[PDB]
């Protein structure tokens, strides 16, 4: 659990379902 | 003046003078023992009872015992023999060869040239190494710093750079370490032996060298910094030369202070440092500077406590230099050395102004690719690569190439990748960068870019990989 | 067509909600490291 | 005498314990044998804590201390411009002494409540990512944030260079003077910045006060606010001035150094509980005035250096809670080819249009609203296997508009040439354009309209807007150059 | 009392007194100084000397300096003289009008409403505002956290609020600005004066200014509150109003105290707040409420620290608010004004128990249609809007209508928008709403709704739209 | 305290006390429990290994004699099996005839429970290995200050044979209830604590202790002391604070992982985070050959073998980077207690960095090992002993080799 | 409440405690309800603090389990010999996030003898009482 790392994580999932939602429609 | 140890607690000693105290950075000799104790006068506690720092062992130390004000602070033997000598914090050789005949004698403690002293020349410093000069190059007279967490390059960096060019550097050298590893001093001074820029015999010496290892107290960790600085300015400002100085590792200056801190008496700052982390590393690098008189190439080795860049002492250093070669264990854990991260190295010339548009737009061209390729890292782990544009899995592909051109076999580092080490010219790098962001190897395989010099390299490399 | 429409839709809202545990793991951990922090000040200030 | 001199009872890490002194008022200036100054920051039952402005070696218990009765004040006026002082106004530039008439005291009130009128006249730098979408007026305070290295001093620099369009000029009341405050610096990169002044003739107009490295904690603690002073001359004569603080950072170490050593309570990070009010007393004293007062203004880029863009750390926090807007800079746009490194979405101007041009606004407004919805769209790009072309038009409009947003170092523009090049890509000229000649065509484009079109900028400057006919007239100029450019 | 000042570490004075000692909260008069300083007593160190907080720069102070103990704590002027006249934090005025000439004077630290004053019943506080009054219902006496900064009209809605409080309620309200950055108070000034809240050649004035600029110490910034509450419970406890207090913004009061707790040297508790975070807040908190006497109600303006809704700060501060007033850009962005989140902002209030069945259930109508188009909005833009059902597409429809049935003239900005301002009433607020829901308007038209008061402005906006 | 060979076989306390009630220790010479390290004159670079008879250890992070190399890892990921193989397998040369080749070694032991530590002494006897062991014993419920001493204590006795020309081996286990020990001390004098509760001077502590381990030149006797101290990660985190002060002072790390202890890495070392900084320097000729360039393979291999976690169109470049990188990593498997000559070590990484197993299934590797290095034993032992006296692998030797393991490859996977 | 001095807080529960007692103690049956126990620790943690006693994990002082566990040791069923009497008691927690982990939870949840979690989830869904019931026990 580093401030660093979480960030990272959240960085490439908001892109994931960023990316992800616009395939589904 | 003679005072008496009132009290010792570890590398701090107060000493009590019944008539004239001894002004701050004094230094003072304990009476009574087989070997020099020099104690550092650190503070005025009041009624004429001084706190100091000793630069060596306190045992044996008895309360009570002689102390001798040897009215000023640590002075060394400064000038040309100094050269191809092993220096102590204190100016006393430990290389067994006789006394330091020096002409004159230099305080340790000075202040730093002025703001109408200073230089602004600034030329590139090409060092044969393929990450280092595309993208963040070194500056002849500026100020250098390779930063790293423990066992991720910093030391070899620096005897890569050493080699490549201090040896032919026709100027002198003077190589400090601060709170490094014995075993280390042992194997640079028998290296600098054996290809002459120590000479035991003649006066080809061109390199002085000052220890104050890991094995030492907090006191001397404290000080050889400022020995081997002392030893440098001479040959900047009473010869006029250009001098090339090297610190491994400075960040040893700073922890040496942080470990006696609390003796004296002070509120820690953050992250355990002491209050005055900052000023104590100001008077200091003031000093590690090219001036009008002389001109000194500093590359100075930087430990990154915990990995962590932002920890107060790696945090604070960044603003004292000219150029940054940021290394980092998830590069190096890769297997890709020099571990240098590609997209946390600066350098002040990285001017178009200074080297050039080919130069720079090469280097911005590896930069852009690999942040791409940064970015879609933690994506296409999950998400797998399929869905990506034939636009973006170009780019993944040649990142992960040039991610591999970067790495080098360094002729100081044969014991450690099985390989012959090579140096690249500046224009052997900024080509063979070209071409692979040019599209111009997209059919060689990643394997023929790693651990390779120049790019024809890669070319023969995927042939013998062809099979 | 009505398979992926259908992984994709699941698929966006785990990630929405490792969003919001993420943020809010990395609030608890912002504000422990402070406190924390500042407590080891504080004792070491303290023991003078 | 106790009363008007003391002795020094202990010395250490720059602070001195001085014994009688029972006259000093709090903050007074005292003096040690030796000739070196200090300044009574903690006034005890028992002692003075001296704050030693120079090298400790030259105290000794016992040393005596006398009072100066006066309080810390400065050079101040016209004579400063083009000179590098410390933070005590002496000059540092060896070019002799500065002749100031006037002095004024460091720290001084802000003007009040009453005494101002809102931020009305354009602060221009000369960058288009600034100017048409966080833009600065005068009076304002707005701070430039971001980690190391990700260009903040450049903004800065590029700012004050850009002054000389209207420093050479003779309307009086579009001048602006630049101060310059570097605290914690090197010398070598504050030397390195007055000659790239120089070298653009922006020092005739600049003020340079400098606290490095080297220098006590205490002298880098003033620093700032002895410039403050410096630019109060010219706000309250009717004079617009501008001061750059680099870094404010830096000084609350500096501070927080001073106050750990006389033994305050430590606070988060080890600052003191009185660090917010060190620079929100600094950076309040930045205003419009009114008329009644000079009409005169202060406008303050200061400087916060984060960590690993940590916003909200304790000073990266203070600061953006007093001041009126943040550039906030990035890593990741830095290295992506965004330069400056502006993140536009989280970058603001509590002043805002307050402070644009008529020109600026006819483009700014809508060239904001693209972006900001391309960012809704952006992330998709690299994965858009089959999008619709309404969106697949926002991306492209997203790419283009982000490359004019794109600029090279010391080559700030004149608002005219902004907003000719900006009217280029909004209103669509540069969408069959290729993303990677959007920095050749503006360049090139922005040759022509320099050289053969100054007529027309001429216009646009005057009117101060795009009249139906200039609109007309640049419409056939871009359209033609854009033949040309494809040929 | 006649004391000496002992010790001067930054705006922490220690005085001396040699016969007669002040008690904690006095304020004390420091004597020779070009302007008032008053210090305020914190604690009894023991031998005749106390420990007091400068309320102003302690510059220039003197060991032996002479100080008048005041006998009591920080009084200032309170009543009818003050609306509309700006005050420093021991009631002094700083808008440069004269003296503040009031009759009574009114220490500011004071204690709060004895359980036997409490009012035992929850009764909603009309503003007029549709938005407000139908979704998210001010309690009398009780506190709402508004969120929301620039851009979204918050300066306006403290306005129009109160200008409603005057009309609707003859209530007064109160303008505590704590850490006020001065270039934006002499910006809400001016603003409210154009507005006219505040008459400068009348006595008309709505409004007391309170003010705690950001260069104030420390302790001047801890009790600017205070002194705003010490104004407002007058119009209450006085006058027995319904007056409208406005804390901008309660974070930065909460900052002040820690600033003052850690020069008290005392050991900061978790995330480095005060050890006495609850207490500080609460000794505040308490004092605004509904007495038999009247109500002050709180709209407080919150700062959440790095966006954690669970620092240390923000928890304590939830822990007294019946309601939140969330102002959002998206919503603006509709052009919608006021624009606040129907489906964000809340309140403690919004019970059938409370606000009556019919009341609840308009609202909980409200909010779920709302909710339904919102999850629709992705399917439209994509897909395109038609596998919509006869029902889907009515959903849509009256959700659109709603919207902007929810937007709303205020009469705080005639002097601008060139229209009318309107203070809608609660039942026309359900009818109107109710109306909707129930299909009466479907026939009527998005636009015959934006911008309008009572439904029956809808339906005349319809004939005007032909 | 009491130092020299009167002590091997012994079990002391932190101060030199006999604790297995065995008599007294018939000492005539002492030592002081601090003394400064011999500095740069007196020392030659570490140039002859140190043979743990773990292949892992020995081919990719090799440890020469003077040399510091640390053992770290979380709870049970088997730091201290690394050290009893070591010490176990230095039987060979102390049966043997060379006193150059022999190694004593010293086993401390620090805030450890007792029942563990007489285990640890039983099966070193069993193995006939106390006769040339020292066990200075500080455990958990030993004062303070008796663990805090005992890494001095053991050093000390240790030098014994450094200053003699002989050579001695020493394991600090584990320098972690050390550091607790001395922050105890410490705290209880009043001293300020500084970073994570520690005195300020917690690197010294350690530093100070370890570069006591060295290497003499030939005017000093040769003689050398080698050292193994242990620290405990938290959390598998190397990068910690005390981690990362030890890692600095010695010369490289053995990282143990438990996901690869779990995994069925046994050892768990982590190739890509372990390193000596004395490389193939102490080495001998055999094994610099076969081990040369694998360490940066197999680093290389790991990242790849991440990189395709899905087949991305992978070339065959890659593919024979995963087909070695699984094949090698398999050979550097191992038990306990059975450490192998060096010889033994060259003939199975032999078989694998050659290619000869790249077409074997990964599964078989390791009972591979065991039949094909059971051949070589018990037939050639010519091709062993030349190639372990050689030292190194003349061409017909690696002809003799190519010959066996390709035959009986071949008759293996019938 | 919230206006009085922390020592009043801190003190309320052992009072009220005391009066269940006596029904406890005379074969009467009596319910105590502690709301919350939340804020008696912090009370007690502003006086700890003010003491200067050394802050702990979230600066909260050593003896905080104590201050809970020796006041609901009290409630407790006696048996016939003593009365048959009893004292139930109901303290409450305030989790921030659904946190149960925290110092403070942790504590109370290893003193009483099981919990009921409400959570907001269930709360806004419409799920009220909001009881978790997986989670929660007895």
């Amino acid at each position: 659990a580093t401030l660093k790392d979480i960030t990272r994580r959240l960085k490439s999932i908001k892109n994931i379902q960023k990316i992800t939602k616009s395939m589904k429609m | 003046t003679t005072g008496r140890i009132v009290a010792v607690i570890g590398a701090v000693v107060d000493v009590q003078f019944d008539e004239g105290l001894p002004p701050i950075l004094n230094a003072l000799e304990v009476q009574g023992r087989e070997t020099r104790l020099v104690l550092e006068v650190a503070q005025h506690l009041g009624e004429s009872t001084v706190r100091t720092i000793a630069m060596d062992g306190t045992e044996g130390l008895v309360r009570g015992q002689k102390v001798l004000d040897s009215g000023a602070p640590i002075r060394i033997p400064v000038g040309p023999e100094t050269l191809g000598r092993i220096m102590n914090v204190i100016g006393e050789p430990i290389d067994e060869r006789g006394p330091i005949k020096t002409k004159q004698f230099a305080a340790i403690h000075a202040e730093a040239p002025e703001f109408v002293e200073m230089s602004v020349e600034q030329e590139i410093l090409v060092t044969g190494i393929k990450v280092v000069d595309l993208l963040a190059p070194y500056a002849k007279g500026g100020k250098i710093g390779l930063f790293g967490g423990a066992g991720v390059g910093k030391t070899v960096l620096i005897m890569e750079l050493i080699n490549n060019v201090a040896k032919a550097h026709g100027g002198y050298s003077v190589f400090a370490g601060v709170g490094e590893r014995t075993r280390e001093g042992n194997d640079l001074y028998h290296e600098m032996i054996e290809s002459g820029v120590i000479n035991l015999k003649d006066a080809t010496s061109k390199v002085a060298l000052v220890y104050g290892q890991m094995n030492e107290p907090p006191g001397a960790r404290a000080r050889v910094a400022l020995t081997g600085l002392t030893v440098a300015e001479y040959f900047r400002d009473q010869e006029g030369q250009d001098v090339l100085l090297f610190i491994d590792n400075i960040f040893r200056f700073t922890q040496a202070g942080s470990e006696v801190s609390a003796l004296l008496g002070r509120i820690p700052s953050a992250v355990g440092y002491q209050p005055t982390l900052a000023t104590d590393m100001g008077t200091m690098q003031e000093r590690i500077t090219t001036t009008k008189k002389g001109s000194i190439t500093s590359v100075q080795a930087i430990y990154v406590p915990a990995d962590d860049l932002t920890d107060p002492a790696p945090a604070t250093t960044f603003a004292h230099l000219d150029a940054t070669t940021v290394l980092s264990r998830a590069i190096a854990e890769l297997g890709i050395y020099p571990a240098v991260d590609p997209l946390d190295s600066t350098s002040r010339i990285m001017d178009p102004n200074i080297v050039g548009s080919e130069h720079y737009d090469v280097a911005r061209g590896v930069q852009k690719i690999l942040q791409d390729y940064k970015s879609l890292q933690d994506i296409i782990a999950i998400l797998g690569m399929d869905e990506l544009s034939e636009e973006d899995k170009l780019t993944v592909s040649r990142a992960r190439k040039i991610q591999r051109f970067l790495s080098q076999p360094f002729q100081v580092a044969e014991v450690f990748t099985g390989h012959l080490g090579k140096l690249v010219p500046l224009k052997e790098t900024i080509k063979g960068f070209q071409q692979i962001l040019a599209g111009e190897y997209d059919h060689l395989p990643e394997q023929a870019f790693y651990m390779v010099g120049p790019i024809e390299e890669a070319v023969a490399k995927a042939d013998k990989l062809a099979e | 067509q009505s398979a992926r429409m259908t992984a994709m839709d699941n698929a966006s809202k785990n990630a929405s909600e490792m969003i919001d545990k993420l943020t809010l793991t990395f609030n608890r951990t912002r504000q422990a490291v402070i406190t924390k922090e500042l407590i080891e000040i504080i004792s070491g200030a303290a023991a003078l | 005498d106790l009363e008007e001199t003391g002795r020094v009872l202990s010395i250490g890490d720059g602070i001195a314990r001085v014994h009688g002194l029972r006259n000093v008022q709090a903050e007074e200036m005292v003096e040690f044998s030796s000739g070196l100054k200090g300044m009574s920051l903690n006034l005890e039952p028992d002692n003075v804590g001296v704050v030693v402005f120079g090298n400790d070696k030259l105290i000794k218990e016992g040393d005596i201390v006398k009072r100066t009765g006066a309080i810390v004040d400065v050079p101040v006026g016209e004579e400063l411009l083009g000179r590098v002082v410390d933070a005590l106004g002496n000059a540092i530039d060896g070019k002799g002494p500065i002749g100031s008439k006037a002095r004024r005291r460091v720290g001084l009130k802000a003007p009040g409540i009453i005494p101002r009128i809102s931020v009305r006249e354009p602060m221009q730098t000369g960058i288009k990512a600034v100017d048409s979408l966080v833009p600065i007026g005068r009076g304002q305070r707005e701070l430039i944030i971001g980690d190391r290295q990700t260009g903040k001093t450049s903004i800065a620099i590029d700012t004050i260079i850009n002054q000389k369009r209207f420093n050479d000029g003779t309307d009086e009341k579009k001048k602006l003077y630049c101060i310059y405050v570097a605290i914690g610096q090197k010398r070598s990169t504050v030397a390195q910045l007055v000659k790239r002044l120089t070298d653009a003739d922006a020092m005739k107009y600049t003020i340079v006060v400098s606290a490095t490295a080297s220098d006590a904690a205490p002298l880098q603690y003033l620093a700032p606010y002895s410039g403050c002073s410096m630019g109060e001359y010219f706000r309250d004569n009717g004079k617009h001035a501008l001061i750059i603080y680099d870094d404010l950072s830096k000084q609350a170490v500096a501070y927080r150094q001073m106050s750990l050593l006389l033994r305050r309570p430590p606070g988060r990070e080890a600052y003191p509980g009185d660090v917010f009010y060190l620079h929100s007393r600094l950076l309040e004293r930045a205003a419009k005035m009114n008329d009644a007062f000079g009409g005169g203004s202060l406008t303050a880029l200061p400087v916060i250096e984060t960590q690993a863009g940590d916003v909200s750390a304790y000073i990266p926090t203070n600061v953006i809670s007093i001041t009126d807007g943040q550039i906030f800079l990035e890593t990741e746009l830095f290295y992506k080819g965004i330069r400056p490194a502006i993140n536009v979405g989280l970058s603001v101007s509590r002043v805002g249009s307050a402070a644009q041009t008529r020109a600026m606004k006819q483009v700014a407004g809508t060239m904001k609203l693209e972006l900001a919805q391309y960012r809704e769209v952006a992330a998709f790009a690299q994965f858009g296997s089959d999008l619709d072309a309404a969106t697949q038009q926002l991306l492209s409009r997203g790419v283009r508009l982000t490359e004019l947003l794109k600029q090279g170092q010391y080559s700030p523009m004149a608002i005219e040439e902004q907003v000719a090049v900006i009217y280029a890509g909004v209103r669509g000229y540069l969408d069959k354009l290729e993303p990677s000649k959007i920095t050749k065509f503006e360049n090139a484009f922005l040759s022509h309209v320099i050289s053969q079109h100054q007529a027309l900028l001429s216009k646009i400057r005057t009117d101060g807007k795009i009249s139906e006919e200039s609109d007309a007239k640049l419409k056939e100029i871009v359209t033609n150059f854009l033949a040309g450019f494809e040929a």
